[PDB]
DNA sequence: ACTCTCGATG
RNA sequence: AUCGAGAGU
């Protein structure tokens, strides 16, 4: 287990990681002192020597040099010691362990490795400061964020091995994933809250920015496109410049709820030939979505186009934003005075619901729902009554927050957060729960020693009524604690139970593979599937289309 | 540790010239000036005044990455004008304002008490 | 651990204002909010530096040798 | 056993894996001063030579595809089709 | 990082000029991202900042004692009496360009922690080195220029990819790789290298 | 003088504890809307009242500014991290010879404090400084 | 329960129907009752399904359950993946666990079962019986540090 | 005179609140940035330590002296140590100081910047004097001593600039605002009810006119007029901070232009 | 050549639904030249979408379920992870049995 | 240092849950994460 | 080289849809009672209001980088105040004897509907829009 | 009952 | 070599 199917290994590195937006998707900012240490055996040849010798000359401590040279006999020349270390005439048919350089192929992984995607070949770009740096939108497959996450890096030694990494493994080829026949990388955080504000109709950008932005995009064709507006002051729309980043032969049609080829909600999406026609761009368009601009561009133009797409979208939106700016104050959880009155009573009327069911049940009138205890039915009624209270008080808050409320602004992008996160911050936080039920009776027939025995009312059984803003009360706080202790617990137990699944799943399947007859079989030759997937079709190359033979009127089938 | 010394921001290395000029391949009458060991203080000011002159078509700058102290100006000018002049005129135009200012401040500095 | 020379964010000198600050509280009997304004600290990055700097040095000087 | 030049089912297109290692094993030989059967418009890197050797089908290798009984078919890199 | 479970590493260092700046001349010591504030509902962080602003100004202690009559409002009503906007927004200027920022920004003193775990204490990197007596594999830990474990699980991923040769190269030429002799009959490491 | 009793878990069982003594036993007889929503007096029996509620918290979480206005597992994270915070661990660090000990250069008492910081001697031996922070998208680094 | 079923006219629409949900299992005797539709009746105990309706119906439920584990959280996984797992379980004739009893007794070369929970024994009863390991298995060429019959090593190269 | 124009309003020994009329923002900025980051100054870039029995550590102490404000009025006739032709320093590109203070008294002996001691031949130029604005007469609190502790040091101040390390900053704060009312609409104010009862009004609204509610129709609005205030640290008085800012800016613009001449 | 007919079946049912005579002509007005392109194009675009012999799906399928499994975390059913634990074990001893009769 | 002196440890139905009676005696928040979670408590 | 369409309209609804700098305007054509219009408009740059009478043109006229001025000495179809340029994307048969066209001026959308606009509002990239007085 | 770094003992 | 605290999703 530990020495034969999983060894410790030479030519490897490991470091803290941190995000860098001006770095192409498939790249990895390898810090210098590591690239000073790691080494790829290159064989002398007429094609290289001139470069190659200059390295042996540079010596193992100024970046683009090298360590060890090796000769016919197989004797190791050590470049840091040795009298003859500023000398040495490189002889064809020798080798030269050398400093990893820019644009080399390397396997760059994060543990745990529960994917193909947790291992992807990148493209080196050597840098100062001691962090493996990477592009944001290679975050997901690895499942990294930059609050400490440490990451490994392996280096190939063989010429064939380099190919294997650059040809089968590399980051652009993994973009569209077989796992869920969808793309596994999207556009996240800053970039994404931006890919949107930029694109509102309202958003207007005038000349001087336009020219920088234009220029910012590398693949820019150098043709100031003609401003939508020419009159008084010739502006461009957001959409307009973002359209530059979008290549040509790219066609996308969306349609959400209120969408009409006029789109008075700037709804859906319409894109014709590297040009955006209407509709805000947000996660549905440019997320790791199925219809996804990224699913499209990858299949249509090619992987390598889509790789360079990510960068360009990023660099423009990251910029515009940098000059527009964005924030979040407690003000962004505050809400309208008369709504904090409407929320209040919206809870209060639910507190009377419960009361009345309870006083009802206290008279043996409460009817048992076929097959559950009168006490089960009471509970379920109550639980529901305050789940619907929280959610109603919550929805109530979702509306004051105006189109400028920075929390909501992220929510509309789909960058972070949700309705729930508003609810708990601005409204009431809700019913706490342990093992599916509302707070137990640990003490005898009572929750805490600050309550009378036999007390099934909300307060007493773990309903927190205030918000994460106004603040909880002692009791509330202590129930709430029990909430996400359970949470933490099964979280770190979720990880152990599952860790084992993914080991076994792997070990049984493991040796299954599609053989050269389009069968599907293990090491014994015992057939398992007669066609892979039953259609012999790689999951990547596949997508949700409609079958219009299936639906609608015998008339309109024929119309 | 991997940290590069601070002086590598305003001091030119070995065979590294303040201006390295290349002619933009995509457009015509167009030019991309690399500026080494300089930053936004400079490129922004050049760009603003590189747009006041009415015989200029296009100008923009960008710091390709903040780690390094380089920046890339791109100028495209009208049929006739050679950007190297557009830039020269520009630069001079600036210097005259800065002198102008330097005087005018020193003028009004002197009139006040303390 | 001794007063910091020059405030972090802003830059303005402040290590010259410690002994003077402590003498405004304890001696002409003033609240920290006035003292801080008198000594020429009108921003709050420059302010927070004094209202906080805690003078542990007074307590390692305590050890003999 | 064997198998003829005829009676070959086995995709007449190239797998990515076949290619992958053909590009590898060639990249190898070029990188060890063995001859290049192309003209280089101006390349040094052993792989991107072999990419060009291949994309003018002048690579002299033969894949031997194994079927799961104990048999196989031969395929010259002239025969196989580089779609991808 | 902060005080409410909002851990974060430095991504970069900018000099005072390149920072955004408030009209009063002030520049921030540290900029966090707004995207890490909705999902972990770390509201206090925001409140602290509001309170701590007020306190540094008026020259008093910020009382953030838990179960109290202190209010986001109660603070905000004070922060105004002192001439800033009551939710700690301040108009800022992008220092690159001098132009104003289109959005107003949350700005205030917020008590931050420095944590152990710095980088230079982690940045282990090997390129062949010592090997354990028994196994002849590379050694554990960076304290002695050890390897990194290409664990069972990372193998699965190389198999997934279909990179066979790479799997051999990693599992042999780096780490364990040795030659033995073997009898062509009683197929065993019985044999006898009188090798010479 | 019998003003205070020592109560364990088991005896706790047979009592009634008041939270705040003020608002929890004067006669019943407006509400600044931004104040939180505490419950009511509904209880008459009160045998001993809680000293003050913050004393349900341990050493670490007592350091947190406003943990009530905060998701409960977040507080728990800070409480495993206040113990990796760099500061002055003891005045005499200069004279103790120990493997590995880090001390901050300009230790700074916090601006936002807990009443129970006083007994934890946190303002006297801080860990952390008092930064001007800006919540914003900038370079996207 | 809700259902999408053809109108006489062509349009797919919501005939809302009546379904009974149970707490406990005896397939053997419920589908034999009056009034139920035996052609539909479903148990979450796929194990029962097998022993009643034969293996090929049991495969289908075993999938349909695994699906509901995943789909209930939101997650989509493209069929073929789950299909394979399910199909590997269900091909020795019966249901074959993904623990050491099902897939690690299953007549494979010894070394591949070594590389999993019960290691030592498997080598012993391999020993005494005198098994012959094929060396066609991933896990076995990895122990021997050779090219694996995998993407790059599934074919052979020549001249 | 010609274009760019000034009106001083308040003026002190360290404050210069002025109006800067008729200019691109571009430059009002690039001035400010330079003023921060590019004007040269003297401060301590090498401490040579003989004996330190003090509480504090060697390089802690070092750090502090680095930050110490030093006279820099005749800086522009000192040289950068990297430029002169002398091994290490020379009184032509450095200024050496000494610190000797020894715990004598029972009652806690203080070491101020006042106790720094010019050694090197100045050459009769105003350079490297610990700057003291302190009323009681002692600059900075360098460090404290007990009964029997020493500090025995040798500082070496060199010419330098903010970009390299911020000790060479000659300026703290740089108040900066334009278009007090959002006439130009460069920002989009954030609000609960009234965008204009909810923010406040800078003193800078007095020296400009309102909008008169109804008055929209034209277009094209640029930024003249910027309301600054340079707070000097003392190394240079305030006037020179703005001036040298303007000069040094002008100087590196020169250096490009003259680098076309040279190509 | 029967298997061949079967795998394709569904793909065509789409193909014939899209490329049918009212539709080609009236819906999306094609022309011969473009049409014969659409045609030759699809064929390749199909061919490209085939599985490559070598594909180690064994693992791939495991991983592809072994991952989103680790992403589950929190109407009376055994659901998520424990259910997955139940199913793969081939649980005789199961906790939420249920019949569902129509 | 204060915290580590004030520490508790428990060897081995459901003991990891914050339990009602802990109110006032044990700290609700203070606890390590993961594989000893809630078994280790702080007073 | 020429002009494609012309009409005087009158505005009914002026619609701010959670937007300050843009309004979409449903306006109708004096003259022909088989014709109406829908227009997303920068109302910060060119104000507009209730019961208004506006003048329209389309054109394809008075494609390399966009130079600006040097045109305070040049040709301009700029007797008009407000002026945009868009691509066009759909030609919808309302059925009839009646037809509508759709333009996008960088997302500022347009709807238009009549039936002489046949040999007169091409299928094309070009489409300025010039709105006067 | 993933990969990690540290700190300790017969 | 054997045990004890922390890293990250
Ligand atoms: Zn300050
Ligand atoms: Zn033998
Ligand atoms: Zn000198």
């Amino acid at each position: 287990r530990g020495n034969l199917m999983g060894k410790r290994v030479d030519f490897s590195a490991r470091t803290v990681i941190s995000g860098d937006p001006n770095l192409e998707l498939d790249q990895v900012g390898v810090p210098k002192s590591i690239a000073k240490t790691l080494t790829y055996p290159e064989v002398v040849t007429p094609y290289n020597i001139d470069r190659l010798t200059q390295l042996v000359r540079n010596g193992p401590n100024e970046h683009p040099g090298a360590k060890y040279v090796i000769r016919d006999s197989g004797d190791r020349i050590d470049l840091r010691y040795s009298k003859r270390a500023g000398d040495i005439q490189l002889q064809y048919g020798w080798k030269v362990e050398r400093h990893i350089m820019d644009n080399d192929p390397v396997l760059f992984n994060r543990q745990p490795s529960l994917h193909k995607m947790s291992m992807m070949a990148h493209r080196v770009k050597v840098i100062p400061y001691s962090t493996f740096r990477l592009n944001l939108s290679v975050t997901s497959p690895y499942n990294a964020d930059f609050d400490g996450d440490e990451m490994n890096l392996h280096v190939p030694q063989s010429e064939e091995t380099r190919a294997e990494l650059s040809q089968l493994c590399a980051v652009p080829l993994q973009i569209v994933s077989p796992q869920s026949n969808k793309p596994c990388m999207g556009i996240v955080q800053d970039t994404l809250c931006g890919i949107r504000k930029l694109t509102l109709r309202d958003t207007f950008i005038e000349l001087d920015q336009v020219l920088n932005m234009l220029y910012w995009v590398p693949d820019w064709d150098g043709v100031i496109p003609t401003p939508a507006i020419i009159k008084p002051k010739p502006l461009w729309s957001g959409k307009q410049i973002l359209s530059v980043a979008i290549p040509n032969g790219i066609h996308l049609q969306r349609f959400d709820e209120g969408t009409t080829l006029l789109s008075p909600k700037d709804n859906g999406m319409l894109i014709i030939d590297g040009q955006i026609i209407f509709g805000v761009v947000e996660k549905k368009t440019v997320g790791s979505s199925n219809g996804g601009l990224i699913h499209v561009v990858t299949r249509e133009k090619g992987p390598q186009v889509c790789a360079k797409l990510f960068g360009n979208i990023q660099k423009v939106v990251n910029f515009w934003l940098l000059h527009n700016g964005f924030s979040t104050g407690i003000g962004d959880t505050i809400a309208d005075g008369p709504t904090m009155r409407e929320i209040t009573e919206t809870i209060a009327e639910a507190k009377k619901k419960v009361l009345d069911v309870t006083k009802e049940a206290q008279a043996n009138l409460l009817t048992a729902k076929h097959g559950m205890t009168l006490r089960e039915s009471f509970e379920d009624n109550v639980v529901r009554f305050l789940n619907e209270a929280r959610d109603k008080a919550g929805r109530l808050a979702e509306v004051n927050l105006k189109d400028l409320n920075n929390v909501k602004q992220m929510v509309m992008a789909g960058s972070k957060g949700s309705f729930i996160n508003i609810a708990q911050m601005s409204a009431c936080v809700g019913q706490q729960s342990v093992e599916g039920k509302r707070i137990a009776f640990g003490f005898v027939d009572r929750t805490l020693p600050h309550f009378s025995k036999d007390d099934y009312s909300p307060e007493s059984k773990g309903f927190v009524e205030n918000s994460y803003l106004r603040g909880l009360t002692p009791q509330e706080f202590f129930f709430h604690a029990m909430g996400g202790r359970e949470g933490l617990i099964d979280t770190a137990v979720k990880t152990a139970e599952t860790g084992y699944i993914q080991r076994r799943l792997v070990k049984a399947l493991e040796d299954i593979m599609v053989h050269y007859d389009n069968t599907t079989r293990n090491s014994l030759g015992n057939v398992i599937q007669f066609i892979y997937g039953e259609d012999g079709m790689d999951a990547a190359h596949i997508e949700k289309q409609s079958l219009d033979t299936i639906g609608g009127s015998d008339a309109a089938f024929e119309k | 540790m991997n940290a590069p010394d601070r002086f590598e921001l305003f001091l030119l290395g070995e065979g590294e010239s303040k201006l390295k000029i290349d002619p933009d391949t995509k457009a015509p009458n167009a030019v991309v000036i690399t500026f080494e060991k300089e930053d936004h203080t400079l490129g922004n000011l050049i760009r603003a005044e590189l747009l006041n002159d009415r015989k200029v078509l296009f100008a923009a700058y960008k710091v390709e990455h903040p780690f390094f102290a380089r920046f890339k100006l791109r100028i495209q000018t009208t049929e006739g004008y050679d950007p190297k002049d557009a830039l020269k005129n520009a630069c001079n135009s600036i210097i005259n304002k800065l002198g102008a200012l330097k005087t005018n401040f020193e003028t009004e500095w002197n009139l006040q008490t303390l | 651990m001794i007063v910091p020379v020059r405030c972090f964010s802003c830059g303005k000198v402040v290590g010259d204002k410690w002994e003077s600050y402590l003498n405004l509280l304890q001696e002409d009997e003033l609240d920290e909010g006035t003292a801080l304004s008198r000594l020429g600290l009108k921003r709050y990055c420059c302010r927070r530096m004094i209202l906080t700097h805690v003078d542990l040095i007074e307590k390692f000087l305590r050890y003999n040798p | 056993k064997a198998i003829p030049k005829d009676q070959r089912a086995t995709t007449p297109y190239m797998t990515k894996y076949e290619r992958a290692r053909i590009l590898g094993t060639r990249a190898l030989q070029i990188s060890m001063n063995a001859p290049v059967f192309v003209d280089l418009e101006g390349e040094t890197d052993p792989l991107r030579i072999a990419m060009k050797e291949l994309a003018e089908k002048k690579i002299p290798l033969v894949i031997r595809r194994y079927l799961p009984d104990g048999s196989f078919e031969d395929w010259s890199v002239e025969e196989l089709i580089v779609d991808l | 990082a902060s005080r409410h479970g909002q851990k974060g590493t430095i991504g970069i260092t900018y000099r005072r000029e390149d920072m955004p700046f408030t009209a009063e001349g002030i520049v921030p010591d540290l900029i966090i991202n707004p995207h890490a504030i909705p999902s972990r509902m770390t509201v206090a962080h925001l409140i602290e900042c509001l309170l701590s602003k007020v306190a540094a100004l008026s020259g008093n202690e910020g009382d953030a004692s838990p179960f109290t009559d202190i209010t986001v409002e109660g603070i905000s009503k004070l922060l105004r009496e002192h001439g800033y906007q009551s939710r700690g927004f301040e108009v800022m200027y992008n220092g690159h360009t001098g132009k104003k920022l289109m959005a107003q920004i949350f700005f205030g003193p917020t008590y931050y922690q420095r944590l152990r775990h710095m980088v230079d204490d982690k940045i282990h990197a090997r390129a062949r080195g010592p090997m354990q007596v028994l196994t002849r594999q590379p050694v554990e830990g960076r304290s002695r220029d050890g390897g990194l474990r290409f664990g069972e699980m990372e193998r699965d991923c190389m198999i997934a990819h279909g990179a066979a040769s790479f799997l051999k190269e990693r599992l042999m030429e780096a780490s364990d790789a040795f030659r033995v002799h073997i009898c062509g009959i009683c197929g065993l490491m019985t044999v006898i290298a009188k090798l010479n | 003088e019998g003003l205070v009793e020592y109560i364990d878990a088991e005896e706790e069982e047979s009592i009634l504890i008041a939270m705040q003594p003020e608002d929890l036993e004067p006669a019943e007889a407006d509400v600044d809307p931004a104040k939180r929503i505490r419950v009511s007096h509904h209880a008459t029996t009160f045998t001993h009242c809680e000293i003050h509620p913050s004393m349900i918290l341990g050493v670490a979480a007592s350091i947190i500014p406003f943990p009530d206005h905060n998701q409960s597992p977040r507080n728990t994270y800070q409480s495993a991290m206040g113990k990796q915070a760099m500061g002055v661990f003891l005045t005499n660090y200069n004279v103790r010879m120990d493997t590995m000990a880090n001390i901050l250069y300009y230790p700074q008492k916090p601006l936002g404090t807990t009443r129970a910081m006083e007994y934890l001697k946190f303002r006297e031996l801080p860990a952390g400084q008092n930064a001007i922070v800006a919540i914003a998208c900038y370079s996207g680094y | 329960y809700d259902r999408k079923v053809p109108s006489p006219t062509g349009e797919y629409v919501k005939e809302p129907e009546w379904v009974l949900e149970t707490d406990g299992v005896n397939l053997s005797e419920v589908m034999t009752v009056p009034g139920i539709d035996p052609t539909r009746i479903y148990t979450n105990s796929f194990i029962d399904i097998m022993e009643v309706l034969g293996i090929e119906a049991g495969r289908a439920a075993l999938y349909k359950e695994v699906y509901n584990v995943i789909a209930s959280d939101g997650s989509y996984v493209n069929y073929r993946h789950m299909a394979l797992l399910v199909d590997v379980m269900t091909t020795q004739g019966g249901l074959t666990s993904v623990t050491r009893h099902g897939f690690n007794r299953s007549n494979t070369g010894a070394l591949m079962r070594c590389s999993f929970e019960e290691t030592v024994e498997i080598l012993f009863e391999a020993g005494a019986s005198a098994e012959l390991d094929d060396c066609r298995g991933v896990s076995e060429n990895v122990i021997l540090g050779q090219m694996a019959p995998i993407g790059t090593g599934a074919f052979d190269v020549m001249i | 005179e010609e274009g760019p124009q000034v009106k001083i309003r308040e003026a002190s020994k360290d404050n210069v609140d002025f109006i800067l009329s008729n200019v691109d923002l571009a430059m009002a900025n690039s001035l400010r940035r330079v003023m921060i980051a590019e004007i040269p100054t003297l401060a301590i870039d090498s401490v040579e330590v003989e004996t330190n029995t003090t509480v504090l550590a060697d390089e802690f102490i070092a750090h502090r002296l680095g930050l110490i404000p030093l006279q820099s009025m005749d800086i522009e006739q000192l040289e950068y140590s990297r430029d002169c032709f002398c091994e290490d320093h020379c009184d032509k590109c450095s200024v050496v100081l000494t610190l000797q203070a020894f715990g004598e008294s029972e009652s806690t002996t203080n070491v101020y910047s006042k106790d720094l001691v010019i050694v090197s031949n100045l050459m009769g130029r105003n350079i490297g004097h610990p700057i003291i604005q302190d009323k009681e007469g002692n600059g900075v609190l360098i460090c404290k001593l007990r009964k029997g502790q020493e500090l025995k040091l040798t500082c070496v101040a060199k010419k330098g600039i903010a970009k390299e390390h911020a000790k060479w900053g000659p300026a703290a704060a740089i108040e900066f605002e334009y278009d007090p009312w959002n006439k130009l609409k460069h920002t989009d104010y954030w609000y609960e009810q009234d965008s204009a009862k909810e923010w406040p009004q800078s003193k800078n609204c007095e020296y400009e006119d309102p909008p008169n509610e109804g008055d929209p129709f034209d277009y094209k609005a640029q930024a003249d007029t910027f309301y600054m205030n340079v707070e000097s640290v003392g190394s240079i008085p305030v006037d020179q901070v703005v001036v040298r800012g303007i000069d040094t800016l002008q100087k590196k613009v020169a250096s490009i232009l003259l680098a076309l001449t040279q190509m | 050549q029967n298997a061949q007919r079967d795998a394709v079946t569904l793909f065509c049912c789409l193909l014939r639904s899209r490329l049918a005579t009212r539709r080609v002509l009236q819906e999306y007005r094609l022309t011969k030249q473009a049409f014969d392109w659409v045609l030759s194009n699809i064929e390749a675009q199909f061919l490209r979408s085939v599985v490559h012999p070598g594909e180690m799906v064994g693992v791939l399928a495991a991983q592809s379920i072994g991952e989103p499994a680790t992403q589950m975390t929190l109407k009376k059913v055994t659901s998520g992870v424990p259910r997955l634990k139940e199913i793969l074990n081939v649980a005789k001893n199961m906790k939420t049995p249920s019949l569902t009769v129509y | 240092t204060l915290s580590h002196l004030r520490r508790t440890n428990t060897p081995i139905a459901k003991p990891r849950q914050l339990h009602n009676t802990h109110w006032g005696l044990v700290c609700p928040a203070e606890t390590p994460e993961g594989q000893a979670c809630g078994l280790v408590k702080n007073l | 080289s020429n002009t494609l369409f012309d009409d005087i309209f009158q505005v009914s609804e002026v619609d701010p849809g959670r937007y300050n700098k843009v309004c979409r305007i449903e306006a109708a054509s004096t003259t022909q009672d088989q014709c109406k219009l829908t227009l997303d408009i920068n109302v910060e740059l060119f104000p507009v209001a209730a019961q208004d009478s506006l003048t329209v043109t389309i054109a394809s006229s008075l494609t390399r980088s966009w130079r600006p001025p040097q045109a305070g000495d040049r040709s301009l179809a700029d007797d008009y105040d407000y002026v945009m340029y868009g691509t066009a994307y759909k030609f919808e048969e309302v059925s009839k004897d009646l037809i509508a066209v759709y333009y996008s001026f960088g997302g500022l959308l347009m709807r238009l509907e009549g039936n002489y606009r046949n040999l007169n509002n091409l299928k094309q990239e070009n489409a300025y829009l010039l709105i006067r007085r």
